[PDB]
């Protein structure tokens, strides 16, 4: 979503979870955070929505 | 003729969405926390020091009730 963006992903601002010891526990934190951050963005496009054709 | 109408958001916005972690403190020191149990710990021995040696004097007692019965 980052490096090669489609539809609109350009036009949203988040952040990419980090793990450092590629374990089921880091893996567990960079979901949960990746939770959060589609919260964001989701809190981003309600307030983005532009009118016209489907 | 009517104005044109379609699901869009309110005029401004929305409310800020809360995202961010949100684990408070919420907890005592360890100080206190084992100055509590120390506390309990030194209540507790004095009166089970008291219970003990009545329990060993009416012990006694029916030991000397025993001893005068025996004969």
């Amino acid at each position: 979503r980052k490096t090669q963006p489609y539809d609109v992903y350009d036009q949203v601002e988040f952040d990419v979870p980090i793990g450092s010891r590629g374990d089921c526990y880091d893996r567990y934190l960079c979901r949960v955070e990746e939770m959060r951050q589609s919260l964001r963005i989701i809190s981003q496009c309600l307030n983005k929505m532009p009118p016209g054709e489907i | 003729a009517s104005k044109v109408k379609q699901d869009m958001p309110p005029p401004g916005g929305y409310g800020p969405i809360d995202y961010k972690r949100n684990l408070p403190r919420r907890g005592l020191s360890g100080y206190s926390m084992f100055a509590v149990g120390i506390g309990t710990l030194l209540f507790g021995y004095w009166s089970m020091m008291k219970w003990n040696r009545e329990r060993r004097r009416l012990q006694i007692e029916d030991f000397e009730a025993r001893i005068a019965l025996m004969p």
